[PDB]
């Protein structure tokens, strides 16, 4: 019955386990799944990620900050981006960015190595599509990848409104150990696989509500095997049936209350509205961002 | 006192055989929707696509200044219905077309002002 749905999360009884790593071989590899005339991979591929995120407990106040990491394709526009726009509701502000230049339907765009990117402003809502191609290039064991992993998970702990959410884009061989400890930092998690990309080892590994502590600590070398485990002894059909009903996709404009807090005034309260998805905290200032760029004259 | 006429440009390498903008970004979407050409939503009808507008635009996608004196884009940030009879080329559709100042409608794919 899983093929009407947007995708298939890992379930809790795999995240339980302790396995150990092993590589990913899965049945349908290299299948590609039957796309609506017209309809890019990448629109497929965010429309269910989007479908999926509909039924969970995601904030979505007035004014929403949403921000959409490695949104560039070789295609020099940016379908996902497209989408999340659709997805989310009129007027919420979408800043995007991508190491190579692209055109792009987000209110702004930085071009630049993810790490030259700043804002003084924290977010509701953090997507991260990057993947680093050199990443196919596997020449040992298959350890925590640093990289814009690093960037990432310093951007979560500094920059997400409490309440706020996010989506990352892992495989088999581009993830990172710290990302699923920082899971555990989320009023719930999981690892989401959209029905049109089954044939591969990517997932979203998607933090719902964030807490800015650890609810649970979350080896990350176990979990990245037990989600291994649970892809390569789960085969999952390629399905594109979701694509085809729009009617409810529309984030839902929940209007949720946003507050300036203290960390003295986050109690078990307030951490229940958290982790419910009827609260964001941080500042509701103007939203600036910018990149870093280097000088140089090289004549001489 | 030179600038350069990049929509004649478009439209001189259509007329020539050149196979239109590729890419450009098609929404999944009900296709029951108003119809309007430029929206901050996909709106399309039954006889239409709906398009990411950055996508469809001309100017953005050739990295080159639009006309508006300002350089406001009326595509980017929104989404443009497409006759789904001319979604092959979404940049030359809304390069050649105008949109009904006041139903909102394409002017000669909709719009029924006149009658
Ligand atoms: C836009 O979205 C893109 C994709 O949709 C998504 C990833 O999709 P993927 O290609 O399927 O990835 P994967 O093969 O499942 O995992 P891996 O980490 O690349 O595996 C490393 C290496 O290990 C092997 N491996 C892995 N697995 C799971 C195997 C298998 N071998 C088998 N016989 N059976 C299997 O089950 C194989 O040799 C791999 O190469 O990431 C995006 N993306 C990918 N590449 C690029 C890119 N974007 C930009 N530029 C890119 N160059
Ligand atoms: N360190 C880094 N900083 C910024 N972008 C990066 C990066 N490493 C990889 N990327 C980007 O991750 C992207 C993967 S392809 C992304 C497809 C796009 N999100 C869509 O929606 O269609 C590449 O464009 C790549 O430039
Ligand atoms: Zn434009
Ligand atoms: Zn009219």
């Amino acid at each position: 019955s899983q093929a009407w749905q947007p995708g298939v999360a890992m379930p809790n009884l795999y995240k339980m386990q302790r396995m150990l790593l092993e590589k990913c071989d899965l049945q349908n590899y290299g299948d590609s799944a039957t796309l609506p005339k017209g309809i890019m991979m990448n629109v497929a591929k965010y429309t269910q990620l989007c479908q999926y995120l509909n039924t969970l407990t995601l904030a979505v106040p007035y004014n929403m900050r949403v921000i959409h990491f490695g949104a560039g394709s070789d295609k020099g526009v940016a379908p996902g981006t497209a989408v999340l726009r659709q997805w989310l509701p009129t007027g919420t502000l979408l800043v995007d960015s991508d190491l190579n230049d692209f055109v792009s339907d987000a209110d702004s765009t930085l071009i630049g190595d993810c790490a030259t990117v700043h804002t003084a402003n924290k977010w509701d809502l953090i997507i991260s599509d990057m993947y680093d191609p050199k990443t196919k290039n596997v020449t040992k064991e298959n350890d925590s990848k640093e990289g814009f992993f690093t960037y990432i998970c310093g951007f979560i702990q500094q920059k997400l409104a409490l309440g706020g959410s996010v989506a990352i884009k892992i495989t088999e061989h581009s993830w990172n150990a710290d990302l699923y400890k920082l899971m555990g930092h989320f009023a719930w998690w999981t690892a989401f696989v959209t029905n049109v990309n089954a044939s591969s080892s990517e997932a979203f590994l998607i933090g719902c509500n964030y807490l800015g502590k650890p609810r649970e600590q979350i080896d990350g070398y176990v979990m990245h095997a037990n989600y291994i485990f649970w892809r390569n002894t789960n085969p999952i059909q390629l399905s594109s049936y979701s694509l085809f009903d729009m009617s409810k996709f529309p984030l839902k404009l929940r209007g949720t209350a946003v507050m300036s807090l203290k960390e003295g005034q986050i109690n078990d309260m307030i951490l229940s509205l958290l982790s419910k998805g009827r609260l964001i905290i941080r500042e509701n200032n103007r939203v600036v961002i910018s990149s870093d760029v280097l000088v140089n004259n090289e004549n001489l | 006192a030179f600038a350069v006429d990049a929509a004649k440009a478009y439209k001189d390498y259509l007329a020539s055989g050149g196979q239109p903008i590729t890419n450009c970004v098609k929404m999944l979407c009900t296709h029951t929707g108003t119809g309007q050409a430029i929206t901050v939503t996909p709106e399309a009808n039954m006889d239409q696509e709906s398009f990411g507008g950055a996508s469809c635009c001309l100017y953005c996608r050739c990295h080159i200044d639009h006309p508006n004196p300002k350089g406001f884009c009326d595509l980017k940030g929104k989404y443009v219905q497409i006759p789904t009879t001319c979604a092959n080329d979404p940049v030359g559709f809304t390069l050649k077309n105008t949109v009904c100042t006041v139903c909102g409608m394409w002017k000669g794919y909709g719009c029924s002002c006149d009658q």
